[PDB]
RNA sequence: GGGGCGAAAUGGCCUAGACCAUGCCCCUUGGCAAACCCAUUCGACCGGGUUUGGGUCUUCUGACCUCGUAGUCCGCGCUCAGCGGACUUCGACCA
């Protein structure tokens, strides 16, 4: 269906479209166990009276663990949850170099470095 | 519907005239009065020119 | 605009449309003078709640005299008025070969003897 | 359709048929903005007992401002209305002619330069 | 409470007629669809409160997005986008 290619560095991982709906698009992805894997929820919609609109992006991914190599008798059980949503508030009469230079500011807070040690040693972000 | 091309250029300037001018003389030795006329009175000439 | 070409057998007179409209079509000819020359009303309407039609078509040619050729003054001036109206009610689901039937009927009964006799000698049809 | 080519001098205007009706005749100049522009309506009927005829002939034309080369929002927006009629009561019974001369004197009357001066500095007629 | 009725169910009046008694017909308006808030097993749990709901520019007249409603000619061609397109009107939180 529609698919979505993530270069991870030495790697590259194919996320496939599964329910495709316009208010809830839940993309997979598909490697091995479906179950506990990568998913992708998108939202599109409006807002008030026809003003601005409101886009809602979520990711999650939740680990599994399995004993079938040492242990008789196990199934491959789930073990944490991570939800990691979004929401964006952007006005249709807005600027289209004003929304470029924040998606650049964007990209650049995230491919920082300080968001990487906030992330890994949970030290509050202040360099 | 059909095909269908054109195209187009123009070139076009507005216009606004406007005037310069200058005038002159010969400096003379000593003549306080210095116009398009001189209004003194020395003794040579002063040609002048507006 | 519309012309329409009759052949009385010696010469072809020509009929051309004046006030086209939808419920009233008026026709003239056109061969000298307008006022007081060959004129033909035609109409089509319903009837009823959709059932048939009505058909109308009149015919009309009021005879005119002058006086400008021998007396010094007379503008030309009309005589007498003939009317000849039809009426037609034929419904729409009749038969091809019945309206066929009875146009050749209709046809054949103009084109007797009978009915130009009791046209020009006045005397009633019945031979 | 009908097409009217109408000479100014150095350019030449189209007016082209509209409302094609017998009783009402509507010619409307096509050059840019339909709204406001160069109509004309011509009628022709009898009177009383088929004696006469009546011609009817009106020109109007609106002008029309705009103020989207400098004010940032303005529609064309109409401003005055001119109207100029006519009425011809010609009868039939004629002469020939007596409507060529009138024609021709009507012709001259327009055409001289009285009339301008008239139309122009609203000088009443009389040189 | 505010009305209706003598019709319609019968009883007085009861050629006819128009009024009477119980007696029977309606209103107690209604709906918003979203977003957020509490104490806690320190959310699962039902219930409540607040901000929005055709919308802006001068939401003054008047226009600029949208549509809904109609009437009128309409193209069987001219325009770079094209197109099927024109003009005038009333309404626009919902039954």
């Amino acid at each position: 269906s529609k698919t979505i290619v993530l270069s991870v560095g030495e790697a590259t991982r194919t996320l496939t479209e599964i329910q495709s709906t316009a208010d809830r698009q839940i993309f997979e992805e598909k490697v091995g166990p479906l179950v506990g894997r990568l998913r992708l929820t998108a939202s599109l919609r409006q807002n008030g009276a026809k003003t601005a609109y409101r886009v809602n992006l979520k990711l999650d991914q939740a680990d599994v663990v399995d004993c079938s190599t040492s242990v008789c008798g196990e199934l491959p059980k789930v073990r944490y949850t991570q939800v990691w949503s979004h929401d964006v508030t952007i006005v249709a009469n807005s600027t289209e170099a004003s929304r470029k230079s924040l998606y650049d500011l964007t990209k650049s807070l995230v491919a920082t470095s300080q968001v990487e040690d906030l992330v890994v040693n949970l030290v509050p972000l202040g360099r | 519907s059909l095909p269908y091309w054109s195209r187009k250029i123009t070139l076009e300037c507005t216009p606004y005239p406007f005037t310069l001018r200058w005038e002159g003389g010969v400096h003379k030795d000593g003549i306080p009065d210095k116009v398009p006329h001189p209004s003194c009175d020395p003794g040579s000439e002063l040609v002048s020119y507006t």
